[PDB]
């Protein structure tokens, strides 16, 4: 009658605790809720987006304002290789004396928090100097997200809904997000970089009030203008340079030196302002491709029909693929969040190797933060993307309009595809548990030279091609006869070279048959979990052991012990399945990025080169080695700044363990517990006039799965991070 | 086919008493009453747990749920051959005929039966959710 | 259901008015406010000896590795 | 060279591990009788060490930083016998045993009771089958270009799209 | 008549079925008008259920 | 720290008494007959 | 230097404000 | 004999002979040509 | 409740009446088949979601079909 979940009529007359559960679960679905329209649909998405983006910028914000008023920004920029940072101040009641002295480090007046996101760096990169300026951007940024507020309760109203083909123009929508959104917001940042950071990085003050005062180049516009634009480039900066500091400066503002500052071991600000006004030229270009009201660019419509074969290998080609993505938002989800997680893999392994932010390759702690945040974000978000790509073919697919098309052809040979998948899937698995399992045993009987050691040379000749001489293949840049060298050895080469020929930093690091085989379980970590999720994705409507699994939707428990059993036979449950396999290959990449890195910091990589090619040199050296700081967090002779991480570590161990209770012990048990705890309490006096409103049932089938998935993530994430954080940071090494 | 009434006078079974029975929900929402004809004193089992003398003439059990009734149903019909029926019991005083809708059993097809949720295709049939989406209607409803 | 349990009970009747007969109206803001207010003015005067997070670090820094501070 | 690898035969870490083996063995010696059992069994060991090094030493294996015998597996002339060469002995013996399989699973489908076939191996026909493995590659081959051994997409049994 | 032969191999056209793209001998064929599936198909393999046998249509059966 | 009281105003309410209102809210709403 | 406490109530005025707008486009996105 | 022979070519009896044979003849190879890493030729 | 479906293809069995436990399906006449008979679900509110009818059907493709949804009391199974 109304009740909690006003979106669904079946759960609102559910009398169990199960409609609590399934409205709290099933709230942003909202295709799957009564009478809705594809209208509303479309204009709820559209005002959520709008509050999500609200949120960011209030997360933000307060990152700023935090920053600014219990942190030690400015005592950081005058001095950011001794200087820790500060995130925010502590006040928990719960604390004795030994901890509130413990917690008081960066030269607080109290209990205070160490930040590990990088903040200090990348906002001293961009021209922030003062509390005052981090003060004023949160405030800013209040101001934005109310903005963003209003827009959403605005575009809601009556008069300023917008229709469901205005959601469907995707040529406007393109065009408008590849020029202005891409390239227009590059142009302001490389506009940024021009007038407020590298000058501050030259030891010039540019803000609001000198803006139009403030000239960035001695020669100002007249050289952009008559067409010389190397007049912007003719005196970088020296390798003598501070930064902040105006001794050793330049005058260039965009140069093409390329490398690492010398100083702070991060890219040039000249060099990432040409890039940003490099990209923006290209993304205000490429803006301009489709057609959307002057009779010039593109139908991508009519570009999808032209692109079919002639000799009918693809069959129809890209026929009705144009009609199929439009009117699909599953679709549009799933290669939104594969080219997301794409590019935050990227991102993760491109800041670790070229970082952008001035003394942020010193922090070590926040370097090995950010990288397993990103990765993990990634794989989540990739897992994410199959799992749409599920629920498209489900709830989305029509085979008449999608007839003979890729699409089609992908389901027809779907079984080769899957097969395929198994067989990489079992050769990777074999042989690389085969060969740590003979480097296992050769180690344990005394005998190393008997190990199974595979040079990874294909990498390292691509090293080569990159101007690595280590190797000496002599190549591509590590020849000075190869055209390419000749090439850019006048524009990059002289940064790059010098750069990647540095041993110290993280730009191409050596590797050897530890690398071999890590990158080969990578591989294998990559291979199972892709075989899980396109098995789910390919399998969702339907197979030999359940036809009509279209017509049960997404995520339903089973099909009930018949034929055999059908237990995870939804692509829910694929998807669940391959939860656990990226969490496992996402923990093997930041296990090797992270004893990689303990070992290049302390200067003795030979450990990581001779233990890493057996698997009791990663339990012993590795994590047994680097968890002693960690567990004695706080013992019973005292406690010290890490003992929060030895707490977290044993709790994210305690979730974990929790998350295999849901997953192991599966309904029934539970539900016959929870009938005889009934029978007590209405049979107990002075407690059976207390009585409940909705009945007592165990967890659901999929319910159980999820929460069980998500106490072992949680644990997962809490334990790895408690470790990754207390391991690098009680040795700063 | 004349549904017979619940009668109030049928003696109920020798039992000892249980922790498995009628609780809050036979008293705010509903339980069922099964009764059969018995020709001699015998030892059955409670379907909620225990064992049981069933009278020599007429019974009268009250369960808590259908299931535990077609339950005691199935075991008097395969091990006793004994005719049973059951009605739903509303705390209002409402009796509902629920076994025997039409006095012969389900497993034997009975004229005078309407078809209910017959579909007159095969299962393969289906349309596709694609071809409904926005409709509030399922595949299998058509 | 026997009546007779209490012989004075006045003086209960008369000092609970603000709880009886009220239900989500009075009781309830009341208590949001007294628990609100109270414990706010708890943790503003509390003093140093009673709770260690408001007494202060008393020590000097321990300091970190690599002479970060 | 081949990636900054040494010859083992020049590899200083080769050496010292070498002497490292054969030291802590000599050590675990000394309280030994010399003609004890253990005596005898701790001097083979050292004579198997030497000559498992001498033996990696006189194939020019590349030892790296340290001595550690590093494969490479890139198809270099100078190292066909590390992964080509016994890839391909390997190659032959997979696809030895996973044809007379084939060709069993085929000869005992025409028999009445396949099943029992399977659980029960006639030894006589899998012996006769196991012997054709000799000439493999070339019955797949012909097969293959006969058309008999792939099976044609419409007698696949496939789920519903 | 109404189907395929008594003791011919035929093979099945449903998607649905266990045994899409498979080979059965024909049992019986009803001839009572009314009947929807009356060609009876016994196959070598058994299905998830255990079944070896089913009921199909002669327009879902082709000749070999 | 500019105002040091205001964590220890702060912290007890967004720890004991929005979680008070926010859950009396909920539960009151989701046991709701209508 | 240091922000004020000006400054830290025009912040809470702010998210005050902010959290306005929050609850009105809850209230939208409901019904 | 017959019955004795059927039982001998059951699925676990033919595996555990087959597989011992197996692990015999490597096990006799590796006591006359151990420790290779490399295949001499 | 949960909706149960019978298709064209029973054969009239009636093995899915039998491995009822809450008494939702029954035979009733029908010219589909040699049986003569087809069953039918005329009382699925008290379907429980068991699938017990489901594994009782010898067809190559279950011709009774059961979907669930709803979980109502007696769905739910429910004694308290
Ligand atoms: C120039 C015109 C223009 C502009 C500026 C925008 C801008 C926007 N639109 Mg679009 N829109 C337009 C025209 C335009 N629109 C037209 C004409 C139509 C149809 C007629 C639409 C239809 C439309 C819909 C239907 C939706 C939007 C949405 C949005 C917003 C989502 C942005 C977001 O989340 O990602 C912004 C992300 C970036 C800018 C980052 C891109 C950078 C890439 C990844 C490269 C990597 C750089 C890296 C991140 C930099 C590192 C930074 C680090 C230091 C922190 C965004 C503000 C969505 C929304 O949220 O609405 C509220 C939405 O749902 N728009
Ligand atoms: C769960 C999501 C999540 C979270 C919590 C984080 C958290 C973090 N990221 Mg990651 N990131 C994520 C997802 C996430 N990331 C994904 C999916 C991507 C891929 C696109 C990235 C890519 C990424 C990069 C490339 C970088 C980070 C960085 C950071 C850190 C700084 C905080 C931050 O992002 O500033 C929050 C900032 C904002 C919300 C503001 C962004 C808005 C930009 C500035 C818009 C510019 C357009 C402008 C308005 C146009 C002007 C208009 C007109 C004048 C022309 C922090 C550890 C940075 C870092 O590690 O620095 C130490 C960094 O460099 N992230
Ligand atoms: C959207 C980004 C953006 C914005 C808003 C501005 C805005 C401005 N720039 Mg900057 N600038 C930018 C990008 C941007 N620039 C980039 C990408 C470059 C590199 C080519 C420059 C290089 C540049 C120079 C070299 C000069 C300006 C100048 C100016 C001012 C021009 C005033 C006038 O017309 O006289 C104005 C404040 C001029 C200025 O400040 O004059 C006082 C000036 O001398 N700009
Ligand atoms: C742009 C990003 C994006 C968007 C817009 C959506 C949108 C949607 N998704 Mg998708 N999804 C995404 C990313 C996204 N998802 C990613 C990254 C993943 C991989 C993890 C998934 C995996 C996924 C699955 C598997 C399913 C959806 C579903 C849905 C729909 C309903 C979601 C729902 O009921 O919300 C309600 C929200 C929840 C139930 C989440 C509750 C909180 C979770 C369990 C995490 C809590 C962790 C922990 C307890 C909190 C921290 C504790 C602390 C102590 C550490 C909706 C259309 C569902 C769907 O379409 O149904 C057919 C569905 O089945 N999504
Ligand atoms: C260490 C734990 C572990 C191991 C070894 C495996 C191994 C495997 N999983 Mg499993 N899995 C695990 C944990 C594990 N999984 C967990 C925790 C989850 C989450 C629920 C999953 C979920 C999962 C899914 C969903 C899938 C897999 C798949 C696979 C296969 C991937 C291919 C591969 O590696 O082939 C190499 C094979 C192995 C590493 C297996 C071990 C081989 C042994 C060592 C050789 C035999 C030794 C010896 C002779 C036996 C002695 C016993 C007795 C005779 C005396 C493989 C069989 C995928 C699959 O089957 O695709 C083909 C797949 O779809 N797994
Ligand atoms: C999301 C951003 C964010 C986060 C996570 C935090 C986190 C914290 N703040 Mg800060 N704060 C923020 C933004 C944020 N703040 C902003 C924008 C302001 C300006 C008004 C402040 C002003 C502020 C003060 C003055 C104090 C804190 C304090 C605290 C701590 C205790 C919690 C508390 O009392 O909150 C109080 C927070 C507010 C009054 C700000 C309003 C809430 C903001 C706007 C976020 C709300 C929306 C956000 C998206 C959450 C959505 C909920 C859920 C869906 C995730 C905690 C570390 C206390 C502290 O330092 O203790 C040591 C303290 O005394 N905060
Ligand atoms: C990005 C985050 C995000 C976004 C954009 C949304 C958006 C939405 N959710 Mg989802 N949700 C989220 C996170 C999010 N939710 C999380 C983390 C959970 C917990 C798992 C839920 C659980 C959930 C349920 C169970 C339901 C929704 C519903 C809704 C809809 C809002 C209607 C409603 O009841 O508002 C709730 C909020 C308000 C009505 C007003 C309060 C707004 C915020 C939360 C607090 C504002 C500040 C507050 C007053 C304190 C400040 C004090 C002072 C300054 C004023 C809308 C589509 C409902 C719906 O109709 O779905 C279709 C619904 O039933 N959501
Ligand atoms: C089935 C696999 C198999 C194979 C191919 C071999 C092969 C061999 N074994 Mg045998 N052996 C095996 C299993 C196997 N062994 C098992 C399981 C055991 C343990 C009971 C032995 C115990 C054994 C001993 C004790 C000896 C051999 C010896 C030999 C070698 C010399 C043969 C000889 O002199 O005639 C052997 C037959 C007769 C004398 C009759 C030969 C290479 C001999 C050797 O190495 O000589 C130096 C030797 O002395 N083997
Ligand atoms: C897939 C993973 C893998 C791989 C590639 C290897 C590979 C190897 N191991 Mg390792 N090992 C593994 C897993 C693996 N092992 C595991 C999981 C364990 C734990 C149980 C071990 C434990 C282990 C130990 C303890 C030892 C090895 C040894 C060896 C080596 C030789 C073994 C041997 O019998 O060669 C001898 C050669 C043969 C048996 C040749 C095959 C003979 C057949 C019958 C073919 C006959 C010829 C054919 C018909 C004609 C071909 C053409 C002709 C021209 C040649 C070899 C480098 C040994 C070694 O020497 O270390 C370096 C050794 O001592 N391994
Ligand atoms: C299921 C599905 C889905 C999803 C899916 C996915 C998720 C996928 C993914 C995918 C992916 C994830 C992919 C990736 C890719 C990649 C690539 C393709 C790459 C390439 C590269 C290149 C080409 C390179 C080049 C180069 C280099 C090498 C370096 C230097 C420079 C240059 C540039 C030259 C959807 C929803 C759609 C729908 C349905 C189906
Ligand atoms: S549905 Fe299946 S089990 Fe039930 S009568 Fe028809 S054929 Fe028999």
């Amino acid at each position: 009658a109304s009740r909690f979940p006003k979106f669904s009529r079946g759960l609102s007359q559910d009398p169990t605790t199960r409609r609590i559960w399934f409205g709290i679960a099933t709230a942003h679905d909202f295709e799957s809720h009564d009478d809705m329209t594809e209208e509303r649909l479309y204009q709820k998405i559209f005002a959520s987006h709008f509050g999500q983006l609200a949120i960011i910028f209030l997360w933000t914000s307060g990152n700023l304002f935090h920053v600014a008023w219990q942190g030690n920004f400015e005592a950081w920029g005058q001095d950011p290789l001794h200087v820790r940072p500060i995130a925010h101040a502590i006040w928990d009641p719960h604390f004795g004396q030994p901890a509130v002295e413990a917690f008081t480090r960066g030269g607080a007046s109290g209990p205070v928090n160490i930040a590990y996101s990088g903040v200090y760096q990348w906002w001293y990169t961009i021209g922030l100097r003062t509390n005052q300026d981090l003060y004023g951007g949160s405030i800013f940024l209040l101001f934005v997200s109310a903005l963003f507020l209003i827009a959403g309760w605005l575009h809601l109203q009556p008069k300023w809904k917008p229709s469901v083909s205005w959601f469907k123009n995707a040529e406007s929508r393109l065009n408008h997000h590849l020029s202005g959104l891409f390239g227009v917001s590059s142009l302001a940042w490389t506009g940024h970089l021009v007038h407020v950071a590298i000058p501050e990085s030259r030891g010039e003050h540019v803000r609001w009030n000198n803006l139009l005062t403030a000239l960035p180049h001695p020669q100002g516009l007249g050289p952009f203008f008559a067409g010389q634009w190397n007049v912007y480039a003719q005196n970088p900066d020296s390798n003598s340079h501070l930064f902040g500091t105006s001794e050793g400066a330049g005058t260039a503002i965009l140069t093409f030196l390329g490398g690492f500052h010398p100083q702070t071991q991060s890219l040039w600000l000249t060099d990432m302002a040409h890039h940003h006004l490099a990209i923006a030229v290209i993304f205000i270009i490429a803006g301009h491709m489709y057609r959307t009201n002057f009779g010039i660019g593109h139908s991508m419509k009519e570009i999808l029909e032209a692109h079919t074969p002639p000799g009918g290998r693809l069959g129809r080609g890209h026929k009705g693929l144009y009609d199929t993505i439009n009117n699909s938002l599953h679709f549009q989800l799933g290669l939104a969040l594969a080219s997301l997680g794409v590019i935050t893999s990227l991102v993760a392994q491109h800041m670790y190797s070229l970082p952008p932010y001035a003394f942020l390759a010193q922090d070590f702690t926040t370097q090995a933060a950010l990288y397993t945040h990103h990765q993990y974000i990634a794989g989540f978000i990739m897992t994410g993307a199959f799992a749409h790509g599920a629920i498209f073919f489900i709830r989305d697919y029509n085979p008449e309009q999608n007839k003979d098309n890729v699409l089609a052809r992908m389901l027809e040979h779907k079984e080769a595809i899957i097969s395929h998948l198994s067989w990489a899937s079992l050769f990777l698995g074999f042989h690389t548990l085969g060969l740590y399992v003979h480097n296992d045993v050769m180690l344990a009987f005394g005998t190393p030279e008997k190990q199974i050691l595979i040079e990874p040379v294909f990498a390292q000749w691509i090293q080569s091609a990159h101007g690595k001489a280590l190797y000496g293949f002599d190549v591509l840049l590590s020849s000075a006869d190869s055209p390419a060298f000749n090439a850019g050895q006048t524009l990059w080469l002289p940064g790059w070279l010098d750069a990647i020929n540095n041993n110290s930093n993280s730009l191409f690091l050596t590797i050897g048959p530890g690398d071999f085989l890590v990158h080969h379980a990578i591989a294998l970590g990559l291979h199972t979990t892709t075989l899980i999720l396109v098995k789910g994705a390919l399998d969702a409507r339907g197979s030999k052991l359940m036809p009509d699994k279209k017509e049960f939707g997404y995520s339903f428990p089973c099909d009930g012990p018949g034929r055999g059993g059908t237990c995870d036979i939804s692509a829910w449950d694929a998807f669940y399945l391959a939860v656990f396999w990226m969490l496992n290959t996402i923990g093997w990449v930041t296990f090797y990025w992270h004893w990689k890195h303990i070992t290049l910091w302390q200067g003795n990589v030979a450990q990581f080169n001779e233990s890493s090619t057996y698997l009791m040199g990663w339990l012993r050296d590795y994590l047994w080695l680097n968890s002693s700081q960690l567990i004695n967090g706080y013992n019973p002779f005292g406690m010290n700044s890490l003992s929060v991480w030895a707490w977290m570590f044993l709790f994210g161990h305690l979730v974990w363990a929790t998350g295999f209770m849901f997953l192991i012990s599966w309904r029934g048990y539970w539900q016959e517990l929870i009938e005889t705890l009934a029978w007590a309490h209405e049979r107990t006096p002075l407690a059976n006039l207390v009585r409940w409103k909705d009945k007592p049932v165990a967890l659901s089938i999929v319910q159980a799965r999820l929460v069980g998935l998500a106490h072992f993530s949680v644990g997962y994430i809490f334990t790895y991070a408690a470790f990754l954080i207390a391991s690098t940071s009680g040795k700063f090494g | 086919f004349t549904p017979p009434t619940l009668n109030a006078d049928t003696p109920a079974p020798i039992f000892g008493g249980s922790t498995g029975g009628l609780l809050r929900k036979a008293q705010v929402e509903e339980f069922y009453v099964i009764t059969w004809e018995s020709p001699k004193e015998q030892i059955f089992e409670m379907p909620t747990g225990g064992a049981a003398i069933m009278r020599s003439g007429p019974n009268l059990l009250k369960l808590a749920r259908k299931e535990q009734c077609l339950a005691l149903g199935a075991r008097l019909r395969t091990k006793f051959k004994i005719q049973y029926q059951f009605y739903r019991v509303f705390p209002n005083g409402e009796v509902q005929y629920l076994h025997p809708k039409d006095g012969v059993y389900p497993e034997k097809v009975n004229a005078g039966r309407t078809a209910v949720g017959v579909n007159n295709r095969s299962i393969g049939q289906n349309a596709n959710p694609a071809e409904l989406k926005f409709a509030h209607k399922q595949a299998y409803d058509l | 259901d026997d009546p007779n349990r209490y012989n004075g009970f006045q003086n209960k009747f008369f000092e609970t008015f603000a709880g009886a007969f009220t239900k989500r109206g009075l009781l309830l803001k009341f208590l949001v406010l007294g628990g609100a207010t109270t414990i706010g003015y708890l943790g503003s005067t509390s003093s140093g000896d009673l709770l260690a997070i408001k007494n202060g670090p008393k020590q000097a820094p321990i300091m970190g590795p690599r002479g970060r501070k | 060279d081949v990636a900054g690898l040494t010859p083992c035969k020049e590899s200083k870490g080769f050496a010292k591990r070498q002497k490292q083996e054969i030291k802590k063995l000599e050590g675990r010696l000394k309280l030994y009788a010399p003609d004890s059992a253990p005596a005898l069994a701790i001097n083979a060991t050292i004579e198997k060490t030497k000559r498992r090094f001498e033996f990696y030493g006189n194939q020019g294996l590349l030892c790296g930083t340290d001595g550690l015998p590093h494969l490479i597996v890139d198809g270099d002339q100078a190292h066909l016998g590390e992964f080509v060469y016994p890839g391909l002995v390997f190659l032959y013996i997979a696809g030895w045993i996973g044809w007379v399989g084939r060709a069993y699973l085929i000869d005992v489908r025409t028999s009445k009771k396949p099943t029992e076939k399977e659980i029960i191996i006639d030894v006589p026909l899998a012996l006769r089958i196991m012997s054709k493995g000799l000439t493999w590659p070339v019955a797949a081959i012909g097969e293959l270009r006969s058309g008999k051994l792939v099976e044609k997409s419409s007698n696949i049994t496939v789920s519903p799209r | 008549v109404i189907g395929p032969k008594r003791g011919s191999i035929v093979k099945v056209l449903r998607r649905e079925s266990y045994w899409f793209n498979d080979t059965g001998k024909v049992v019986a064929v009803d001839q009572a008008p009314g009947v929807r599936y009356p060609v009876v198909v016994r196959f070598d393999k058994v299905n998830y259920a255990g079944v070896s046998t089913n009921n199909y249509s002669p327009d879902e059966l082709e000749q070999s | 720290m500019t105002a040091s009281y205001l964590p220890s105003i702060f912290v007890p309410l967004i720890g004991l008494v929005f979680p008070a209102i926010t859950m009396a809210s909920l539960f009151i709403y989701i046991e709701q007959d209508e | 230097t240091s922000i004020s406490d000006s400054q830290i109530i025009v912040a809470l005025v702010s998210a005050f404000i902010t959290g306005i707008l929050a609850l009105r486009l809850g209230k939208s996105l409901y019904q | 004999m017959q019955d004795v022979k059927t039982y001998l070519s059951t699925a676990p009896v033919l595996a555990t002979l087959w597989f011992g044979f197996l692990a015999g003849l490597l096990i006799e190879i590796n006591r006359f040509f151990p420790d290779a890493l490399v295949l001499p030729l | 409740a949960h909706s149960v479906k019978i298709y064209d293809t029973c054969i009239g069995c009636t093995q899915c009446v039998r491995a009822c436990p809450t008494d939702v399906l029954e035979m009733v006449p029908w010219d589909g088949c040699k049986a003569s008979q087809i069953a039918s679900a005329p009382r699925t509110e008290d379907c429980v979601g068991c699938k017990r009818c489901e594994s009782a059907c010898p067809t190559d493709f279950l011709s009774v079909r059961v979907y669930l949804g709803a979980e109502t009391t007696r769905s739910m199974g429910l004694a308290y």
